[PDB]
């Protein structure tokens, strides 16, 4: 569980270097798939970092598991939050996969045996056992991401933060990664915050926070968010296909339902209106 | 035009640490064409594309691009002009900026093919706009910029070379939905005006349906199926086998077919689908 | 630290790459590794300078194919040392750089000389002394200019800020 | 990293940190050897080593290439100047030429018979007692580790930058020496930035994973001394006691 209260950030001179956040307040409950979406240059990127020690904000509060975000205590906060970053080429350390997945376990002064089956049982989850030997440059990126995930499953946290991760992957990279963030929740019951512009990701979330120019501007169930039509793209998401189709029907004189409609639901609407 | 004639490439000579990335490839893109190249990673997409400006020469076969002709025995020195006739925009092309101002960085390419210093500059100014920037950006350092702002500056610098062929390797990779859309439209504009021909490598099927004139499907160093997008997207299970799929609209349209709706051509875009739905609505 | 710690490691990786390379004609072609040694000294040295210098010279020689000799890694250490004293926490200067490179060149050629004249190979000292002093007296004005252009480039400055 | 450490299963090829000390001690035996019968030994074990290591043909010859420089310059200058050549002087070449090979072929062997990652894992051991002289070994072990995992990526990156610049003019290795250098800028200036950007991204991520100090943590990478670690060191030492004798 997190609580973020009256949060603001500016860096340097004199309003711009990083995207400013201003008076952001929101809360997340244990088990929640929260999506945070925004246009380019809003603080959604920055919101991700502030939840960890990265970024020293001088206004507002971040609390994670009772512990309140602060210096001399970031580490205890950081220890319940695993963070997959955007750009998988980086964020590695480790000549091989094992080494990496064990990097986290190392810092906790974990030693010897206990690491061996742990890192085994971590790669088993992200389906990467076969790749345990390989060097980072040797593999896809949608795979590099999974071994970052394995590296946080190893330390086995409460909260998994996804700062724009799918964002640099081919479609399979995307599809495969998401699926096992999903099946991860099925077992370990974890809290997933994800900063995004991926529809599928937001589509599989529980709530969506919408960040406009530095501020928390909207907050809803995602089937409700998607009713923003073409208006989606600027807001920071692409369009579901039914929403594209609706937009196209309107251009051609047909006015379709305003509420969201799944592909099944739209099918049935179409059929019934043409039967 | 571009014509591939029985082109095959193998890396590393006849020294059996040798691998062929391209085997007997033969294709033809017409003047003012829009080739989308499409297939799994390491299927020879990147190899085909590096052919086009002779960063690679074919191991066998001939390449013919307008006045240019490329054979195994073609000389590097004799091919310099091919690199201004064909503009290559690399994946994440932001990594090649280096000059101390963006004006100077755009101007670089022209300067490299001769071109008076003062004139190269003026052109960069012209180029800064087409790519979407205020002249405020001209005298800034490239490193003062958004990753997406750099992306335009880089692109600008290729466009500044005035190519006839524009090769784009995943031009919108790692960009926001808007950034994607703007970029793609920008090329389309450049294609309709200007009369360019565009070779596009993507994993983005929606894009192929929307902008492509012809699609090349590469499976494992081999190219199978040269067709209009309808031709390629005609068999879903065939495409599935080769680690690809049909556009979103095409899948949806199937479910409509299950309900008894029938269409003329198979819809590949929502506009196309809308068109047919609208026409049926008109009877009803 | 960490960012400083990581960046230095990246530079060390960078140093190994440039060491695989050379510009020239026949078998008179020089590596640009001296650039990275100067960079690190200027941003970090001489304590970290000498340390990293030692590690790179050793991990490096060992990975290429060359013969391990503790004096070369000594020789490497002085370079990062001379650079840092001249170039560390000081404004870049033509003389600053010039004096650093020259003090190094006379130990890139004297100190380095004896190291193979010693017991590694028999090779006669006062007879190789010319050829080195010949060779490494013409690379010098290149090294001077290059180090200067590197440290006063807008790139390095850009980063230098980001590290502070 | 330098397509070197070729996987030969058959060759005894183990216990790295033995070989580092072994390759570092091997030089001191050379000039400890003065006599002539002594030289037989220094070839005996050195042949034994080379042979047993199943590493073949001109690999060792390709090691000699960059030092031909000296090898000719030396032996010639020792033939003349000892311009009259003594009967003894030709004898000296039999030392130096042989001596030159012994140095070159030994150090070549080490590089060819060890993975750099294993070399790195190995050095970290044989520096660990420098902590008692206040040398930050573990952080240095980390710096190098970082250094070794970036080498291939910076390499992959260096080629992509080169290609991209090539794709817009710029002739790498063409038409001069100043011009040839001047063109390195479009490679170098970008590469640096890529590196420093990569640095920053990696450091933060390292922090996001728990980190704070080089020390006060574990080693997942473990070195096991084995049977050969012991004997392929006696076999050296029976050779060494002979050099005394």
């Amino acid at each position: 569980e997190n609580i973020i209260s009256v949060d603001h950030l500016t860096y340097q001179y004199d309003e711009n270097q990083a995207p400013a956040l201003t008076d952001v307040s929101f809360t997340v409950h244990a088990g929640e798939w929260l999506a945070i979406v925004g246009h380019n240059g809003s603080g959604k990127s920055t919101l991700a970092k502030s939840l960890d020690g990265l970024l020293p904000f001088t206004q507002g509060s971040v609390t994670v598991g009772g512990i309140t975000l602060t210096p001399e205590t970031v580490w205890q906060v950081r220890e319940q939050i695993g963070m997959i970053f955007q750009n998988p080429d980086n964020q590695f350390v480790g000549a091989t996969v094992e080494d990496d997945v064990a990097f986290g376990l190392e810092n906790r002064q974990i030693s010897r045996d206990e690491m061996v089956p742990r890192v085994q049982a971590a790669l088993a989850q992200v389906g990467m056992t076969s790749f345990a030997q390989r060097e980072p440059s040797s593999l896809s990126g949608g795979q590099k991401q999974r071994v970052a995930l394995a590296g946080i499953v190893a330390i086995a946290p409460k909260i998994l933060i996804l700062d724009e991760a799918t964002s640099m992957l081919d479609p399979q990279g995307r599809i495969e990664m998401l699926a096992i963030v999903r099946q991860l929740r099925q077992q370990q019951n974890l809290t997933v915050i994800s900063i995004t512009h991926d529809i599928d990701e937001a589509a599989s979330a529980d709530r969506v926070l919408v960040i406009d120019d530095g501020r928390l501007v909207d907050e809803a169930v995602p089937s409700q968010i998607f009713e923003r039509g073409t208006q989606l793209v600027e807001m920071g998401l692409d369009l579901p296909f039914t929403e594209k189709l609706k937009a196209a029907l309107r251009q051609r004189g047909i006015t379709p339902p305003t509420t969201y409609q799944t592909a099944a639901e739209m099918e049935e609407w179409l059929w019934q209106s043409l039967s | 035009a571009i014509a591939f004639e029985h082109v095959t490439y193998t890396y590393q000579a006849g020294t059996p640490m040798a691998h062929t990335a391209l085997t007997d490839v033969s294709l033809t893109v017409p003047d003012r064409g829009y080739l989308a190249i499409i297939g799994h990673t390491g299927s020879g997409k990147s190899t085909l594309i590096q052919q086009l400006n002779a960063l690679l020469k074919p191991t066998s076969g001939t390449i013919k691009i307008d006045e240019f002709t490329i054979t195994p025995e073609t000389t590097n020195a004799a091919l310099k002009p091919l690199r201004q006739h064909v503009g290559m925009v690399f994946q994440f092309p932001e990594n090649q900026l280096f000059e101390e101002t963006v004006r100077q960085d755009i101007a670089f390419g022209p300067k490299n093919f001769g071109m008076a210093d003062a004139d190269a500059l003026a052109l960069a100014d012209e180029m800064l706009t087409t790519v979407g920037l205020d002249q405020s950006y001209a005298e800034r350092s490239p490193f003062e910029l958004s990753g997406g702002q750099m992306r335009r500056v880089a692109i600008a610098g290729v466009l500044a070379m005035q190519p006839k062929v524009l090769v784009l390797d995943e031009p919108t990779a790692g960009l926001d939905p808007q950034g994607r859309q703007e970029m793609m439209r920008l090329f389309a504009r450049l294609h309709q005006e200007q009369g360019l021909t565009i070779v596009l490598v993507t994993h983005q099927m929606e894009d192929v349906a929307q902008y492509a004139e012809q699609v090349a499907v590469m499976h494992e160093g081999r190219l199978m199926k040269f067709g209009t997008p309808a031709d390629v997207f005609s068999n879903r299970e065939w495409l599935q086998d080769h680690q690809l799929d049909v556009p979103q609209a095409a899948q949806f349209a199937r479910r409509l077919r299950d309900r008894g709706l029938t269409f003329p051509k198979q819809p590949l875009t929502a506009d196309q689908l809308a068109d047919y739905l609208a026409q049926q609505w008109a009877q009803r | 630290d960490t960012l400083s710690m990581v960046t230095m490691g990246v530079l060390m990786a960078l140093q190994l790459v440039i060491s695989r390379f050379s510009v020239g004609n026949n078998f008179i072609k020089v590596s640009f590794t001296f650039l990275i040694v100067a960079l690190i000294a200027k941003w970090f040295g001489p304590w970290w300078g000498m340390l990293t210098a030692a590690v790179v010279d050793v991990i490096g020689t060992l990975m290429t194919g060359g013969p391990f000799f503790i004096g070369f890694t000594v020789s490497a250490v002085l370079g990062s040392l001379i650079y840092a004293v001249f170039l560390y926490r000081q404004p870049v200067s033509w003389w600053r750089v010039i004096g650093a490179s020259v003090l190094i060149a006379l130990l890139v050629n004297t100190l380095l000389n004896t190291l193979w004249v010693t017991i590694m190979y028999q090779t006669p000292f006062w007879s190789l002394l010319p050829v080195r002093a010949l060779k490494e007296l013409i690379v010098t004005p290149v090294q001077i200019v290059l180090v200067y252009l590197l440290l006063k480039s807008q790139v390095i400055q850009m980063i230098q800020a980001r590290l502070n | 990293f330098g397509r070197y450490l070729p996987l030969d299963s058959v060759v005894h090829r183990l216990d790295p940190r033995a070989k580092l000390m072994l390759s570092f001690c091997y030089i001191i035996v050379v000039f400890l050897a003065n006599n002539i019968w002594s030289y037989a030994i220094l070839i005996a074990f050195t042949v034994g080593a080379i042979l047993s290591s199943k590493i073949s043909l001109g690999f060792f010859l390709k090691g000699i290439r960059p030092l031909l420089w000296l090898i000719v310059f030396t032996v010639v200058l020792q033939l003349l100047f000892s311009i009259n050549v003594t009967q003894d002087g030709l004898i000296n070449a039999g030392y130096i030429f042989v001596r030159f090979l012994l140095i070159i072929m030994m150090s070549t062997l080490l590089t060819l018979s060890t993975q750099p990652l294993d070399i790195a894992t190995g050095l970290a051991s044989l520096m660990k007692p420098l902590r008692w002289v206040k040398v930050p070994v573990d952080t240095l072990a980390m710096m190098l580790s970082i250094a070794l995992r970036f080498v291939p990526t910076l390499m992959d990156e260096a080629t992509k930058i080169m290609n991209a610049q090539r794709a817009r003019g710029v002739d790498f290795g063409e038409g001069g020496l100043f011009k040839q250098a001047k063109s390195l800028i479009p490679l170098m200036v970008p590469l640096f930035m890529s590196a420093f950007n990569r640095a920053e991204d990696l450091s933060t991520a390292m922090e996001a994973r728990g980190y704070q100090d080089s020390e006060h943590r574990s080693q997942y990478r473990i070195l096991t001394w084995q049977r050969r670690d012991t004997v392929t060191w006696l076999l050296f030492l029976l050779g060494f006691v002979a050099i005394l004798i």
